[PDB]
């Protein structure tokens, strides 16, 4: 959890994710709802949003739970691809669900999906969040990565490795938060580490 | 949807020359399993054949698995 | 013609000495030229050995016909005994060039290549290309994997005979010419077949291959069933993509697929591609029960490759094990089932193998396939009946099996361990009725007349 | 289970009765021949035969009155080459086969062609009519036999009964009737699958 | 090439449009195109036209062949005429110039013939 130090989520291969308190032996809350596997989920960043859980999962669902009441999801929202990746964007209103050969901005505040956003050829991997919380960095199985404004969402620039990429993120120095280096970790086993020093 | 799981079936019970059970531990420590074979002797076979200490044993591919066996022949014409 | 033969090897002997020694000078070089016919005439005979000539009289015109440390030896030449090989319908000649030459040297292979192209620029002639083109099996691995040259390993240090590039470009070149001009049908079929072990390895770029193997396998039929390992190699080497792979493959595999021939190749493929990491359990068990009830009308040789597959795949995916072991949860479900049976809720001919609901269906396809009518096939579908111990079954123990197979196996045992037989046997085989023994006739005589 | 010359006949039925797309009419004959010497090596063990199965209904829908249009089982419908299919010819009755059908005949009448395809129609009727009989058990019964009752509602219809005769419609409409008593039999009979069901060790 | 092609502009490659650009092959390449992504092809032509001036007789001739296959193509497209415009600007561009250069290939033409009337004397000689 991105504010409590003892609080951790887990999205398992089955159909569950659970909240567990790190003194217990025991997962404090328990979350169904997928119908597959669920394999990409993250916390809610936001000071309203102290207790939301937001997860994706392979039957091409997003399913955002609040954690005080264990039923079923809050909101859902259903896509046409095996959802790969899952991130919030740091004002806590919009979300990113990456699925298949397009990513999707969708909102939280009134539970209405706003863009589909298709730039990619074979299935986006992993997003990321990227300078300031301004551009959003994501790597497919092309060899692509493509970073988009979050204002418009429009292709601002990329680049392209020799191999299918799997993981992808873009690290922050310090103090302001500015983004150190670039890391992708690719089908082939390699890190590849590009570094930017102002 | 397609990524390579060439890698990921290496948890699997390996045969080796006497023992038919060798699963994987290290490359050290899996060495150690058949009879007659030292803690102190899997450490210098690992270091003629160029495999690492970090791999596993099931993280070899179908040259460099029987290169330990050949090696587990003859001691003698591999120096020591 | 044994002594013109004997006088051409004379000549021959004679032309390359007087080559490798040296208004006077203009016979000397007339000589080779009248004698480029006269081994182009004795190329059409055994022109077995007037190949071997015709392969030294060029070794000799590189070695000395210039003034240049520079052997430059003439494609015009080398293009007009390749135009004369290629049309000659002697099966040996080409044959001996394509053993004794083009598979041992690279020279050869380069310029053939190019001479092939040009040759081809400008019917029974294109089956004879096409079966030199698919000779050069082999690919280099490497610049420095050449490493013998016929004439003039160069000392360039970037020659194009030195380059890997330039030879897979050449390679390329030339089958584009002939997939230019256009190929046929048993021609393809042997092109789709070779395609990603001996073809595709030789180009610079696949590329224009991506476009000739997507519509070849989006048209439908057996060839899609042979494009497959094309595709997969070109999306394996460099990651150009097919639009809704798997659900091409849930498309693909049908009806009639099981009785194929390159199902071997075809269930090869598909060991690799359900063998990824990123599939969901909804379409990973629909890939089992369509090939279940495809299983239903399956070849013993067929069945004996799929369960053992859907062995590996339940070791893997464990959520598709609710096909085998599904407990009615709660008793009002058992009351339900007990009162009206239960209908399998897993939809055949759906488009989407994650919308079949082959989840909530179960094998009863294979429970069935289990009393079938052989031994090793009634034994090997109890694979799913007993227990899970062994860890994996690989595939390669139960691939290429077929009826020849099937049927040796009942010949490489023993003769006879001594077999039983049937007491009481009827004497009425063949009579129609036989009323006074009370024991009921035979179908087949049931149905049949005999009379 | 297992014996030394009796299944490799089997496996020779087999071979024969799988492969094989037909090219003539003795080879439909010789096929209907094998299905019904491997039903009497299947009476009484109830095993199952698919190739047997896919045979039939290649049979069965390649005597062709139109065509095979679409969704008739998933068995591999094959092409009759030189016109083996049924003409209108209503008047010829059913007849038993004699085994003189295990002969080529190019120079034949579309006479005597006319009987034999209408007699291999009604034995196939009567083969399909003794395997659901002895294949009433074997819980894919309705998986393997409801191409059986569409190729039959599909022998059933308009563009397909003007070339059969009134005594193929009623066996045809027998193996309908029947088919549809044994497939709601083995619906209302259908469980799902309970296989590991284990003894723990001590 | 046209799924190869198809690829490149659609996901804004540079490889794969390269390796395609660089080679009959042009018109199957570009009548198996989709209609979508002429427009696309047209600003990335233009793109490498402005960037790389000795690349100028292929990608005419690909420019040429895209306007011949895809012409109402792009009408049905109608509010992206910019970049035809941006093709229009690109072009006059590489046809500014054209009287002054005559004059120079002239005053060249002269000296060409010359130094060549001089070497038809000096083999002769």
């Amino acid at each position: 959890s991105p504010t409590e130090l003892t609080t951790l989520m887990s999205c398992s291969d089955d159909k569950t994710v659970r909240l567990w308190d790190l003194p217990s032996n025991d997962p404090t809350r328990l979350f169904t709802g997928h119908t597959d596997y669920v394999r990409c989920g993250a916390f809610m960043p936001g000071s309203a949003n102290s207790n939301l859980l937001v997860s994706g999962s392979y039957d091409e669902t997003v399913r955002v739970w609040d954690a005080r009441a264990p039923g079923g999801a809050v909101m859902t929202f259903k896509h046409a691809d095996p959802i790969e990746d899952v991130l919030p964007l740091p004002s806590g209103t919009t979300l990113l669900a990456a699925s298949g050969n397009a990513i999707s901005v969708l909102d939280l505040v009134a539970a209405k999906p706003l863009r589909l956003i298709t730039n990619h050829q074979k299935t986006v991997t992993s997003l990321s969040l990227a300078s300031q919380g301004r551009r959003v960095v994501s790597g497919s199985l092309d060899g692509h990565v493509k970073v988009f404004e979050t204002t418009s969402w429009n292709v601002v620039a990329g680049a392209k490795y020799p191999s299918p990429i799997l993981s992808l993120s873009v690290i922050t120095a310090g103090a302001s938060h500015d983004d150190r280096h670039l890391a992708v970790g690719m089908q082939s086993g390699v890190l590849s580490i590009r570094t930017r020093l102002s | 949807s397609l990524v390579s799981g060439e890698k990921t079936n290496f948890n699997h019970i390996l045969r080796l020359l006497n023992t038919n059970v060798d699963g994987k531990q290290k490359v050290v420590y899996a060495l150690t399993q058949i009879k007659g074979v030292g803690r102190r002797y899997s450490n210098l076979v690992c270091k003629k054949a160029d495999v690492d200490l970090k791999k596993r044993a099931g993280e070899l591919t179908s040259e460099e698995l029987e290169r330990l066996v050949t090696i587990i022949q003859n001691p003698l014409a591999y120096k020591i | 013609p044994k002594w013109s033969l004997a006088a051409a090897e004379a000549l021959c002997r004679v032309f390359v000495r007087l080559l490798a020694a040296g208004t006077i000078i203009n016979w000397l070089r007339d000589r080779l030229s009248d004698y480029d016919g006269v081994l182009l005439s004795m190329l059409q005979s055994l022109a077995v050995h007037a190949l071997v000539l015709a392969m030294a009289v060029l070794k000799a015109q590189a070695q000395h016909l210039t003034d240049r440390e520079e052997a430059i030896f003439p494609r015009s030449f080398f293009l007009e005994i390749i135009a004369v090989v290629l049309e000659s319908p002697i099966e040996h000649l080409r044959g001996h060039f394509s053993e004794n030459f083009v598979k041992k040297y690279d020279d050869i292979r380069f310029y053939t290549f190019e001479a092939i192209k040009h040759f081809l620029t400008e019917e029974d002639v294109r089956n004879n290309v096409f079966n030199l083109l698919l000779s050069i099996e082999d690919v280099p691995e490497s610049n420095d994997s050449l490493e013998n040259f016929f004439i003039e390993r160069p000392p360039k240090k970037k020659h194009p005979l030195l380059s890997l590039s330039q030879h897979k470009k050449q390679a390329q070149e030339a089958w584009l010419a002939f997939m230019h001009l256009g190929l046929s049908k048993e021609q393809r079929k042997k092109v789709l077949e070779v395609m990603s072990a001996s073809i595709a390895p030789w180009f610079t770029k696949p590329e224009m291959l991506m476009d000739f193997l997507t519509d070849c396998y989006n048209s439908g039929g057996s060839v899609s069933l042979l494009a497959l390992s094309g595709v997969f190699y070109l999306i394996q080497e460099r990651n150009l993509d097919y639009p809704e792979f798997y659900t091409k493959l849930y498309s693909l595999l049908d009806a009639d697929i099981l009785h194929s021939k390159y199902r071997s190749r075809f269930f090869r493929l598909l060991d690799t591609f359900l063998a990824s990491t990123h599939l969901p359990a909804v379409l990973v068990a629909s890939f089992i029960k369509r090939l279940a009830r495809l299983a239903l009308n399956a070849p013993p040789s067929a069945i004996v490759v799929i369960v053992p597959w859907f062995y590996n795949l339940f070791k893997k995916h464990p959520l598709t094990t609710f096909m085998m072991h599904r407990v009615p949860r709660t008793k009002e479900e058992r009351e339900k089932l007990e009162k009206d049976g239960l209908d399998d809720p897993f939809l055949p001919n759906e488009t989407d193998p994650m919308e079949t609901r082959a989840i909530d269906s179960c094998l009863w396809e294979i429970v069935q396939l289990q009393s079938h009518y052989h031994p090793n096939v009634a034994t090997i579908c109890k694979i799913i009946s007993e227990q899970f111990t062994k860890q994996a079954y690989n595939l390669e123990d139960f691939l290429d099996h077929s009826y020849g197979s099937l049927l040796e196996a009942e010949m490489t045992k023993e003769v006879k361990k001594p077999p039983v037989i049937e007491f009481m046997i009827p004497k009425h085989i063949f009579t129609k009725a036989a009323p006074e023994e009370e024991k009921k006739d035979s179908l087949l005589v049931s149905l049949w007349d005999f009379g | 289970h297992f014996h030394q010359v009796c299944t490799p006949a089997m496996l020779a039925i087999a071979r024969y009765l799988g492969q094989k797309v037909p090219a003539a009419l003795s080879d439909f004959a010789v096929g209907i021949y094998l299905s019904i010497l491997a039903l009497q090596y299947q009476d009484f063990a109830k095993r199952y035969v698919p190739e047997m199965m896919n045979f039939l209904l290649n049979t069965l829908c390649a005597l062709a009155p139109e065509r095979a249009k679409s969704k008739l089982g998933n068995f591999p419908v094959h092409e009759p080459p030189a016109g083996i299919r049924i003409k209108d010819a209503t008047n010829t009755p059913i007849r038993q086969l004699n085994c003189g059908d295990c002969l080529r005949k190019d120079e034949l009448s579309p006479a005597e062609t006319s009987s034999l395809q209408i007699a291999i129609l009604s034995t196939a009727t009567a083969i399909l009519k003794s395997a659901a009989d002895t294949w009433h058990k074997l819980p894919a019964f309705i998986e393997s036999f409801q191409p059986a009752l569409s190729v039959a509602q599909h022998l059933l219809t308009k563009p397909n009964a003007s070339h059969l005769p009134s005594s193929l419609t009623s066996k045809l409409n027998d193996l309908a009737s029947h088919l549809s008593r044994l497939l709601q039999l083995s619906r209302l009979s259908r469980r799902p699958l309970e296989l590991h069901h284990h003894r723990p060790l001590a | 090439l046209g799924t190869v092609l198809n690829q490149a502009l659609r996901t804004d490659d540079s490889d794969l449009l390269e390796s395609c650009l660089q080679t009959l092959i042009i018109q199957n390449t570009i009548n198996r195109m989709d209609s979508s992504l002429a427009g696309t092809l047209l600003s990335k032509l233009a793109a490498r036209m402005h960037r790389r001036p000795g690349r100028a007789f292929g990608l005419m001739r690909w420019i040429q062949w895209t306007l011949v296959a895809h012409g109402g193509a792009l009408v049905t497209q109608p509010d992206l005429i910019n970049r035809l415009t941006e093709l229009s600007r690109v072009l006059e561009e590489r046809s500014r110039g054209l009287s002054s250069l005559l004059a120079l290939k002239g005053k060249l033409d002269m000296l060409d013939a010359q130094l060549k009337y001089r070497k038809a004397l000096k083999m002769a000689g």
